[PDB]
């Protein structure tokens, strides 16, 4: 394969010191970058964007620019449209379509569009946006969130609180990534493979310093359990976090009503903490059956499950991503139906019976007995 | 005939197969990785040798291929000190051992003016950490919850010669029990011990006794070890290759005398008053008897409800007491309808009726014995 | 068995070089030597074990030293009643060869007889003496209800 990242060139004229590498500037120039010769490459990008009754403003970033260039957009479905730094200190504002050139060393841009569904076309060193003619070219204007793959499965179900409405659950989480930020150079370790053992995620991010996508169980009660946490990263910039877990789980949905004849819903979410337009779920991976088999007897029975990926409101605003498996349960039949009822009927049919007789002393006698047989089964 | 190729460390190509491959060394180290894929093949590798073609002598010299390093293993068990049947785990203390030969971790005395260098109350991953030097950390499979640790220590000899000891109180889960057949059931007590590193750096490779795997104590326990067994496997690991793995099972049984006394023959003594009762001609007194009996029965029903775990689904022992207590309501029925039938003045049925039950109900009993025999242990 | 509680934990030192260590603990020890099999009737031994963590060469228990009663008194009763007491060093073979020092004390301990014999014995007995009685009468259908009445009674007096 090919490779990506930046580098340093050191170019000398008659400067036999430049073969060791520490060759300091020195003397008149002689050589100049090429591209400058001519026109710079254009990249156009187009979107479709749509203002909801509750989503009327919108704002998206660009990638860096270099001093020199020039930036165009404009919009046709009339909303408003203007331009601001990161920071968000106004540059230009649109007349729509709206135009920039940069001064500064580094210059990263917002799009700001604020009022219905609308075609949005943004170009860099492409002054032609209104007669592009070519399909969208070069690089992606504005910036991508990085794409995370996700999968659970549950190994065993090892407790259900009917007061406290609460279970808990034991099973396997996997994460993975591509982040080019992460990438090394093996001939710097001589190895394949870097890896951080015993960790969380925001650990782990707190120590290299870079931006990662941390999780967390939406309904976690007290602390979680955890074994086998590692984390492992390619020369290329692949990562991959996986780990064990015994976590307790609030379930406020339960009702016990129709008992034993329940039926329930046993649901774990993943929730990531960060916002949408930095990480988001974007696959579901079965690295093992979602829900798997074990010896013997179990007092809840699966019937059937679901996984799912959603969008929830998140705080500072923005949004996260939610990864969602359920498990639709019910209890065993045969135990509660022989355990109670035919005993229940057995009794009540004693009770029916004596009513034959026309010698009704024993009839009262009987039934006195039959009550407190009644009374002495149910506290049993 | 397959591909062969030779890469570096870092996966650079150097050579590629024509199957016979050559190269020839320019850095001041070189690590070199072989490449064959694609049935089995004889592989020649050799250095400074040209003449793999006609070797002639056995294979000379070092090994050219790095070898992974040989640990001894060994573990012994204790004392049992709880099963949890409804959630599926136990727990147990024993001790472990490993044994190891290094090479680099060794060291000269006359900068110590010592034998033995020892590390204490730290795991094997914090040593590893603290020395950058890698070992071979472990973890027990399927823990629940922390690890209490005593005596934890390594130590090591000028030659390279290092050993880890530990004395270790643990909660296993073990989803693998079954209790369909309580209490005649069977169950094992599995310990997992696996390596945190690839197979190519550390393997088990010996198992050593150095104690009696199963220990003897005084008195009496709830659950009765019949035979055990250890063995050595290998698993998928995490980032491919492969870990090794050393298993230690435990066969058991429980205490049957105490099932059968406590409970059967007190409920056969129950069934027999039943089933006597209709010998008498008085049928009232008959009736009372039933009547009295069915509520002992439920009596001692709820008076042994201790020794019935709740897991959710039925035992043998649940189906048993069921069809007893069905028929012994059914006597009382039945002695109804013959006090009846006595009162009206047909007292020959009655007599007749006494006859068919008392020759019926113990052939019920013995074929519903033989059925769940049948249908459980078979 | 797990962690320990420990209070008033200190080291202090002379010039000299005399050095002392002083801890009160509430700990949780295992004991597989237990046999309940004469219950309640059984008796039974509570063992402390302190070993050295270091080799016999280097540092050994000498002296025993009693600065406190070893089994002290309380108020009110308690459910085992301690009848003797012994304290003994001996040593013990230790990892990485060598041996390492042991305390052990050792508290032989009993049951408290008559809460059993009176809340247990005494009414089984009167129990049995019911259904022993029963046996002068010569109304067999008294004899009989008595009978099926005092077994009963006998399995509500065991499930109490
Ligand atoms: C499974 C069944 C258990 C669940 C059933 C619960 C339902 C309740 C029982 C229904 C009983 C209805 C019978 C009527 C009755 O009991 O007495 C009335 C009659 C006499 O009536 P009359 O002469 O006053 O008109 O008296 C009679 O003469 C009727 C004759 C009936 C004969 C019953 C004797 C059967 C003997 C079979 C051998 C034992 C089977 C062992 C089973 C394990
Ligand atoms: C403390 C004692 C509790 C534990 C004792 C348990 C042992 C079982 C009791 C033993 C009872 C043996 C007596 C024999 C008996 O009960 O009946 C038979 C005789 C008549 O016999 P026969 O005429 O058929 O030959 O019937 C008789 O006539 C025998 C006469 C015995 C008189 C008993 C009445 C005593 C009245 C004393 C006042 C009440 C004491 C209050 C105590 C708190
Ligand atoms: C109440 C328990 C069930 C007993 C069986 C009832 C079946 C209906 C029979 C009605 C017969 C009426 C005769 C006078
Ligand atoms: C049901 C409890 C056991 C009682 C002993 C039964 C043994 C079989 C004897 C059958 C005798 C029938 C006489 C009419
Ligand atoms: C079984 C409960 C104790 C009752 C006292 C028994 C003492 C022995 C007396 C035997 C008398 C026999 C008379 C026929
Ligand atoms: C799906 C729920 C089925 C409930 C059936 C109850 C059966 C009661 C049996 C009584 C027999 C005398
Ligand atoms: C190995 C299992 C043997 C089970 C034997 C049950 C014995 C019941 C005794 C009843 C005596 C009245
Ligand atoms: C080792 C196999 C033992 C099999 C025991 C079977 C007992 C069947 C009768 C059950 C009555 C509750
Ligand atoms: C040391 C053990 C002595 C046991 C004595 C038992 C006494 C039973 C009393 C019954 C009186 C009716
Ligand atoms: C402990 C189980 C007792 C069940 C009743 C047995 C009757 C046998 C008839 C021959
Ligand atoms: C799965 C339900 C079985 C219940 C059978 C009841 C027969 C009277
Ligand atoms: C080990 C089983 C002993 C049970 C004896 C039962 C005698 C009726
Ligand atoms: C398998 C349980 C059956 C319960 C009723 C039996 C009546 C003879
Ligand atoms: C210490 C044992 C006292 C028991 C007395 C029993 C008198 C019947
Ligand atoms: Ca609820
Ligand atoms: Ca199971
Ligand atoms: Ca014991």
């Amino acid at each position: 394969t090919y490779t990506t990242g930046s580098f340093q060139l050191i170019l000398g004229l008659n400067a036999p010191q430049v073969i060791s590498g520490e060759g300091e500037p020195e003397g008149e120039v002689f050589a100049s970058l090429a591209s400058l010769e001519i026109k710079p490459e254009a990249h156009v990008q187009e979107l479709e964007i749509r203002l909801d009754k509750d989503t009327r403003y919108l704002t998206q970033h660009t990638r860096n620019l270099q001093p020199g260039d020039t930036f165009h957009a404009l919009v046709e479905p009339l909303p408003r449209l203007r331009l601001t730094d990161s920071g968000g200190k106004p540059l230009a504002f649109g007349l729509v379509e709206l135009n920039y050139t940069c001064d500064q060393d580094i210059c990263e841009l917002v799009v700001h569009v604020d009022g219905a569904v609308y075609r949005l076309l943004v170009g860099i060193n492409a002054p032609n946006l209104r007669e592009s003619g070519q399909t969208p070219v070069g690089s992606s204007v504005f910036l991508e969130s990085d794409l995370v793959t996700v999968g659970l499965a549950v190994d065993q179900i090892v407790g259900v609180d009917q007061r406290s409405e609460n279970f808990s659950v034991v099973g396997t989480l996997k994460l993975s990534w591509h982040d080019p930020k992460l990438g090394f150079s093996p001939d710097q370790c001589g190895c394949t493979v870097k890896s951080f053992e015993d960790a969380s995620i925001r650990a782990v991010a707190g120590e290299i310093n870079l931006p990662l996508p941390s999780f967390s169980f939406y309904n976690q009660q007290g602390n979680r359990w955890s074994q086998n946490q590692v984390i492992f990263v390619t020369p290329d910039g692949r990562a991959s976090y996986f780990e064990r877990f015994t976590v307790t789980l609030q379930a406020p949905d339960f009702d016990f009503l129709a008992y034993p004849f329940d039926r329930q819903k046993f649901s774990i979410k993943v929730d990531l903490a960060v916002p949408t337009n930095m990480f988001i779920f974007n696959e579901i991976e079965r690295f093992q059956q979602v829900v798997g088999d074990q010896l013997g007897e179990e007092e809840w029975v699966v019937t059937s499950y679901s996984q799912e990926i959603t969008e929830v409101p998140f705080e500072r605003g923005s949004t996260n991503s939610r990864f969602t498996t359920t498990l639709l349960v019910k209890r065993n039949l045969e135990y509660y139906i022989l355990r109670i009822f035919v005993p229940l009927f057995l009794i009540i049919s004693v009770s029916w019976v004596i009513f034959f007789l026309k010698d009704y002393g024993r009839q009262l006698e009987v039934a006195s007995g039959n009550l407190l047989v009644f009374v002495a089964f149910n506290f049993t | 005939l397959p591909r062969l190729r030779l890469t570096d460390s870092g996966g650079k190509p150097l050579a590629f197969g024509l199957v016979e491959l050559n190269y020839t060394c320019d850095q001041d180290i070189c690590e070199l990785v072989v490449h064959v894929d694609g049935a089995v093949y004889r592989l020649l590798v050799g250095i400074n040798a040209p003449n793999l073609r006609e070797s002639g002598q056995t294979p000379v010299g070092s090994s050219v291929f790095l070898e992974s390093d040989l640990v001894t293993v060994g573990l012994a068990v204790d004392q049992i000190v709880g099963v949890d049947q409804r959630s599926e785990n136990f727990s147990v203390v024993g001790t472990l051992k490993l044994s190891w030969h290094d090479p680099k971790l060794g060291f000269s005395p006359d900068q110590c003016g010592c034998t033995v260098k020892s590390f204490e109350d730290a795991s094997i991953r914090a040593v590893a950490g603290e020395i950058n030097l890698p070992l071979p950390s472990f973890s027990f499979y399927n823990q629940q919850g922390n690890r209490w640790s005593q005596n934890q220590v390594i130590f090591v000899t000028p030659d390279g010669r290092a050993s880890y000891f530990e004395r270790f109180t643990v909660t296993l889960q073990a989803p693998d029990f079954d209790f369909l057949a309580y209490p005649f059931d069977r169950q094992k007590f599995s310990i997992k011990v696996d390596l945190a590193v690839p197979t190519n750096m550390f393997i088990f490779n010996e198992i050593e006794r150095f104690q009696q795997v199963v220990g003897d104590q005084l008195g009496e326990e709830e659950w009765v070890v019949t035979s055990y067994s250890q063995e050595i496997t290998e698993v998928p690991f995490e980032r491919g290759s492969t870990n090794s793995r050393f298993t230690t099972t435990l066969l058991v049984k429980r205490n049957l005398e105490y099932y059968i006394l406590r409970i059967f023959v007190p409920l056969f003594l129950i069934i027999s008053v039943s089933w006597v009762i209709f010998f008498l001609k008085d049928y009232g007194r008959q009736l009372e008897v039933a009547s009295g009996n069915l509520l002992v029965f439920v009596a001692f029903n709820f008076t042994i409800s201790g020794d019935l775990p709740r897991l959710g689904y039925l035992t043998v022992l649940d189906r048993f007491m069921i069809v007893s207590f069905c028929l012994t309501a059914i006597v009382v029925l039945i002695s109804v309808c013959q006090k009846r039938l006595g009162a009206v003045g047909k007292q020959a049925v009655a007599a007749q009726i006494d006859t068919w039950v008392l020759v019926i109900y113990p052939l019920v009993y013995s074929l519903y014995i033989i059925w769940v025999y049948l249908r459980f242990f078979t």
